[PDB]
């Protein structure tokens, strides 16, 4: 039953290039869904951590760390909410690294941690959400996941830009917490711009 | 001899009883040869004829049940030293952090500058730091087998007596209609005494009142006193009034509803907020899709208001006709399948608004070439665009589609395309088509289009979406019983009671007197509602489908009179219920799947204790002093202790919890138990303490304002009850009976590929949601193999052959094949995929092409009702089955569902993956 | 122990008795002692409908008013007569009787005369804000 779970969520990663302008209100019940399958890929067995590193590098693919787009960042599209629910996805799998009640799941659940910041980082992430926090900055300068569903149970994006700024106070903040918790990856470097 | 032939019978039974307890097959082998004796009478073809175009039929019947029967019976803030508790387990009262009370304190008695003592402490507990049988079974099953194949043409008809609905609704479109006058539509039920509502007699007088009583009395006016607000959605089932005082009282009909039987009880209405209107209110109009929105018009005025859930006007939007120069509001209509769109009609225009766009401009403003507006509906044709159709005072039908070329962006439009209609009656005379027209309703339900003229004479008929043509033409004649009245009176007012599809309403435009019409494919049953007396003028009628104390939905039919009596009219289920017959009806059998508390919360200020018990001795600011005072404290010698009421004066808060100090005077004077909400808390304390309680979400919402604190008594012996302190905390047939038999005894005989076959025969032969039952009951490792086999190689055959011939599958054949696969899929999911082993696509695909058909609107949906009942249950079925088999393509499936822009479909489907993964 | 001395229970009988006791504002003196008032007692002149006024012994009052000082049994929860509202102060009181019952003329017992000490307890008058007015402000 877990390899058959584990097929699945590779077959759906692979049809993933398809979920793009569908909609991430409409999507919400697919990265659940992707989350669910994730909440088996645990254990020290390196086969499912091979799985979760290849959805760690799908959703970096997404992500645009390297695209140098932070206007198009600013301005809410179907990237932007596909970026945001991968930011979301990410967050649910680092929330879940506690080592209340885990029969040796602390030791998988902070594995997957570790792993997930290391490949952030790999990408130069932090950079890009520094990028889009001084786009966002600028944007207020010209004004002068289910936790959401239940908080916003209109489950609409509402205020993106809040959120995206929610959401990289979050992402980062869990990179460095990681970063320290693991010592073998080294937290992010903030120079005084920073 | 039919009659006295089943109570012999059951005698006889009586005595197969005694000898059943002690004897020797006493009755077995008679009833055997009653058995076929029935069977020898049947067996005439010219009484199975006559059965067709019943004694003996009955006695057959009670037979097979007797032999059915007979078978049957055969971390811690001391790690970095806040909100601090006692635990009385541990005696720290010295005290515990947040953490370490719901870690090393946790299960113990706890009581919401300090530094954690828990974790002070170096000892390591802080973990925060017989023969009858025999004869039956031997020739006696066979036996009844060749009985039923060879009545099986007989039993065929006798099971005839959605594809029938369509045919039901195409019937009614082709067939010529009976019209007959009855008394039984409609049955008086429950009526008020004289005035119980006063001042319902517009009484209209002065230059404006004047206008108004020449428009109703010309017949261009009718005054709409009642409306019920209870969309299918909602479930605020109300009943809006308007008054003469040009006040509109808001009243709840479910206490009315309810009393449906009540035999000598008075009628209960009770009433809510009312709504405010500066105008004489002429007509009401409730939003269908939105149960709390209300169209209120005047003559020259129309206001939208929004009501509360208590009754209570909430929003307040004024709208801008503009009539033209002596023009005014005829009425105003929320166009079907809308919340915004609302119609206002004029005799000069008809102006659409979007109220969620512009409440001031018009998206449509349509006028007509000559004559006035009598009336106007909106039909949606095959496309899904409205079509609005207009009754002119010269009789001419307009009708016009509503699109952008059309729309009023560019100012007034013209509407010049007439609907043509040709009959002997509508000969236009002066350009008057009967006299001129009257009023125009459409039944999107029907599909049928209601009209009636100046001269008596009105139609149904049937027209094409597309091409806006007249198909069929139905007069309406209404013959007077009252001798004299030849003369046919013109119908107004038509309506159509909501989810009781067929039950047409109508009253006469010059009489007044309500119509109430069911429409059958072959018939229109008609029937008079009078007066007794007529003193009782009718003023207003209103029709509403409720659930009743039985779970029925009675249609109940509410009048108005002019003297401020109401009377109640019950549809007769009977002569009503033809287009609810489960055989019309889309029977489903998918339905039936279908300690910190204190840290986030502020107590409460000028909370009002009155406790009635404490009110006789203490006043009620003592009362607030001495439970907020230390020292100070409350007493009751009341036996059984007291009632504290607790009010809450702040609006804007919310009672979330409560704390209770007891015992500081006395501890045997404390009380023993406290009851909050029904909820009994033993309070076991030993020293002065404080008691947590927190309200549940439904409780708080119940402690609003207001709350009562039950005290119990204590163990003094003088039976005096203390409490020192109360802190309150918030935040801001005889065919149903033959086949029951026959079928119960095939399954306590076969207790098998025959058998199976014979209840595969009668699944897929006709049933009123009674065979099949009967044939559920037929069917109920080596067995769930079989059964399991029988099942799947019949849902797979059912699908092959729906693929071959190009038919979409029967949605309810279609949910069937799904509920029992995904039955298996979770008993046996290998027996699942071995069986049915190309399946799975199958299916998904007939969902997709199923939910293509789906009605895009309710009200909108006619008789028939395509694409599938319970999307959201299949869908869960649907991922049940796939996640079956693939524990044993689908994927794509899956993301295929989860994409659906349709929201519950993916949703849905999310819910039953979380269920599958756990 | 405090007793009502010269206060029989118009129900039971039993005079003198302890406890609270319970004036009629509508019987002319009428009196009830607290387990006939709880259960309801009721006679050819007198129903549960009757606005009454609770009367403490200098015991309950102690006990009652226990914790906060105030005079010597000094009756401080006034019950008004015509609606049978309770925990009201003469102040208060006078409030409600003159904004909710201005116009009613019905004959009442006074509850503070009855219940104050050396007040009339049998003191009746058609319009009980007079005596809120001129005999109790
Ligand atoms: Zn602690
Ligand atoms: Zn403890
Ligand atoms: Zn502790
Ligand atoms: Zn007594
Ligand atoms: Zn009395
Ligand atoms: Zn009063
Ligand atoms: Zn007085």
């Amino acid at each position: 039953l877990h390899m058959v779970r584990l097929m699945l969520l590779e077959r759906l990663l692979q049809t993933l290039p398809q979920l793009r302008n569908v909609g991430g209100v409409r999507a919400i019940p697919y990265m659940q869904v992707i989350l669910m399958l994730t909440t088996d890929l645990d254990g020290e067995d390196e086969k499912d951590k091979g799985a979760l590193d290849n959805l760690l590098s799908q959703l970096i693919a997404e992500l645009g760390m390297d695209k140098k787009d932070v206007s198009k960042k600013n301005e809410r599209s179907a990237l932007n909410e596909v970026h945001l629910v991968v930011m979301r996805l990410l967050s649910v799998f680092m929330s879940r690294t506690k080592s209340g009640s885990k029969s040796s799941i602390c030791e998988s659940s902070s594995l997957i941690s570790s792993a997930t910041a290391a490949a952030l980082l790999s990408s130069g992430a932090v950079d890009y959400c520094l990028h889009v926090l001084k786009s966002l900055l600028e944007y207020w300068k010209s004004q002068q996941l289910r936790q959401y569903v239940k908080g916003h149970a209109a489950d609409v994006f509402e205020a993106y830009t809040q959120l995206l700024t929610e959401m990289v106070l979050r992402l980062p903040y869990q990179i460095k917490k990681i970063t320290d918790t693991n010592s073998r990856i080294p937290p992010p470097v903030f120079d005084h711009s920073w | 001899d039919g009659t006295g032939f089943p109570e012999l019978m059951v005698v006889m039974a009586t005595l197969a009883s005694a000898g059943q307890g002690a004897g020797h097959l006493q009755l077995h082998n008679a009833a055997v040869d009653w058995l076929s004796r029935c069977k020898k009478y049947l067996s005439q073809k010219n009484v199975v004829e006559k059965l067709n175009a019943v004694m003996i039929l009955e006695c057959t019947c009670h037979i097979m049940s007797y032999l059915a029967d007979v078978t049957n019976a055969l971390l811690c803030t001391f790690t970095i030293t806040q909100h601090w508790y006692h635990c009385h387990t541990c005696k720290m009262v010295v005290g515990v952090c947040t953490v370490c009370a719901k870690v090393c304190h946790k299960d113990h008695e706890i009581s919401y500058s300090f530094f954690c003592d828990c974790g002070a402490k170096e000892d390591g507990s802080c973990l925060a730091l017989e023969e009858l049988q025999n004869q039956a079974n031997f020739s006696f099953a066979p036996l009844v087998l060749d009985m039923l194949n060879f009545l099986m043409d007989a039993i065929q008809t006798n099971f005839q007596q959605s594809s029938r609905a369509q045919q039901a609704l195409s019937e009614l479109h082709t067939v010529e209609k009976a019209v007959e006058m009855t008394d039984q539509l409609m049955v008086p039920t429950l009526g008020s005494q004289e005035g119980a509502f006063e001042n319902v007699r517009m009484n209209y007088s002065g230059d404006q009142g004047q206008t108004i009583r020449q428009l109703i009395s010309a017949h261009v006016l009718r005054r709409v006193a009642m409306c019920v607000l209870s969309s299918p959605h909602g479930r605020r089932q109300h009943l809006a009034v308007s008054h003469e005082k040009g006040k509109i009282t808001v009243l709840q009909l479910s206490a009315l509803l309810k009393q449906a039987d009540s035999s000598k009880r008075k009628l209960t209405l009770t009433r809510l907020a009312s709504a405010p209107v500066p105008f004489t209110v002429l007509s009401l109009t409730g939003n269908p899709c939105k149960e709390d929105y209300l169209a209120v018009c005047g003559l020259k005025d129309c206001h939208v208001l929004t009501f509360s859930s208590s009754g209570s006007v909430s929003d307040h939007l004024v709208l801008h006709p503009q009539l033209a120069t002596g023009n005014f509001i005829i009425k105003a209509v929320w166009l079907p399948g809308s919340q915004t769109e609302l119609a206002i009609v004029t005799a000069d225009f008809v102006k659409i608004y979007d109220l969620c766009v512009d409440a001031l401009s018009p998206t449509f403003y349509f006028l007509l070439p000559s004559s006035k507006i009598r009336d106007v509906t909106f039909l949606f044709n095959e496309e899904g665009k409205n079509i609005i159709v207009i009754m002119s005072s010269a009789g001419y039908i307009y009708t016009q589609l509503m699109e952008e070329a059309s729309s009023a962006q560019q100012g007034p439009f013209y509407v010049t395309n007439v609907l043509e209609i040709n009959h002997e009656d509508l000969k236009d005379s002066n350009s008057q088509v009967a006299g001129g027209g009257v009023s125009v309703y459409y039944s999107h339900v029907l599909q049928m289009l209601f009209f009636s003229y100046c001269q008596g004479k009105s139609f149904a008929a049937t027209i094409s979406r597309t091409t806006l043509e007249v198909l069929q033409l139905f007069p309406i004649n209404i013959k007077s019983s009252n001798g004299g009245s030849k003369t046919s009176p013109a119908l107004c007012q038509w309506s159509e009671v909501m989810n009781h599809p067929g039950l047409v309403c109508c009253v006469q435009q010059t009489t007044g007197v309500p119509l109430v019409v069911m429409v059958k494919p072959d018939t229109f049953l008609i029937q008079e509602i009078k007066t007794l007396p007529a003193k009782a003028k009718i003023q207003d009628m209103v029709a509403i489908r409720h659930t009743a104390c039985n779970e029925q939905q009675r249609t109940t039919m509410i009048l108005l009179c002019e003297d401020g009596s109401l009377r109640i009219y019950m549809a007769n289920v009977e002569n009503t219920s033809y287009w609810l017959q489960p055989s019309l009806q889309p029977s489903s059998v998918i339905s039936i799947m279908k300690i910190d508390f204190f840290e986030h919360n502020q107590q409460l200020t000028d909370v009002e204790f009155g406790g009635n018990d404490l009110l006789q001795v203490y006043n009620a600011q003592q009362i607030k002093h001495r439970l907020n005072s230390t020292g100070m404290y409350v007493a009751n010698t009341k036996p059984g202790g007291f009632t504290i009421e607790i009010s809450n004066n702040n609006s804007t808060m919310v009672m979330t919890g409560m704390r209770i100090q007891i015992g500081t005077q006395a501890i045997e004077r404390a009380p023993s138990y406290i009851e909050i909400f029904g909820r009994t808390m033993q309070l076991n304390l030993s020293r002065s303490r404080w008691f947590d309680f927190p309200f549940t979400r439904e409780e708080a919402l119940q402690a609003d304002k207001k709350l009562n604190l039950f005290i119990g008594a204590s163990v003094d012996p003088a039976g005096v009850t203390m409490i020192d302190a109360v802190k309150i905390y918030g935040k801001t047939t005889v065919l149903e009976r033959l086949v029951v038999s026959s079928l119960e005894a095939l399954e306590s005989c076969f207790a098998k590929n025959a058998a199976q076959e014979l209840a595969t025969l009668l699944l897929s032969l006709p049933a009123p949601a009674s065979v099949q039952q009967q044939s559920k009951s037929l069917l109920a490792s080596a067995y769930h193999s079989h059964k399991d086999q029988a099942l799947l190689s019949k849902a797979v055959q059912c699908l092959n052959t729906s693929s071959k011939e190009g038919k979409d599958l029967d949605p309810e054949v279609f949910q069937r094949l799904v509920i029992t696969a995904r039955s298996i899929a979770i008993m046996r999911p290998n027996n699942l995929v071995h069986f049915t082993e190309s399946f799975i696509t199958q299916l998904v695909n007939h969902f997709w092409k199923l939910h293509a058909s789906k009605p895009k609107n309710a009200f909108l949906a006619p008789a028939c009702l395509p694409g599938l009942t319970h999307i959201e249950a299949t869908v869960n079925a649907l991922v049940d089955i796939i996640h079956g088999y693939c524990t044993c393509t689908a994927s794509k499936i899956y993301m295929q569902m989860l994409l659906c822009p349709d929201p519950a479909v993916s949703f849905s489907c999310k819910q039953a993956l979380i269920r599958v993964l756990r | 122990m405090s007793r009502h001395e010269g206060v029989s229970c118009d129900a039971c009988l039993k005079g003198n008795f302890r406890g609270r006791r319970y004036k009629c504002l509508i019987c002319y003196d009428y009196d009830l002692c607290a387990s006939c008032y709880e259960s309801g007692a009721t006679t050819t002149r007198h129903t549960t409908d009757h606005p009454m006024q609770c009367i403490l012994t200098r015991v309950d009052f102690d006990l009652y008013y226990g914790g906060e000082a105030f005079s010597v049994e000094q009756p401080q929860s006034f019950t008004c007569p015509y609606c049978g509202k309770m925990g009201y102060t003469e102040t208060s009181l006078q409030e409600h009787v003159t904004s909710e019952h201005a116009e009613t003329s019905t004959e009442v017992i006074c509850p503070i005369c009855a219940a104050l000490p050396g007040g009339d307890p049998n003191h009746v008058t058609d319009d009980f804000a007079a005596h809120l007015t001129l005999e109790h402000r």
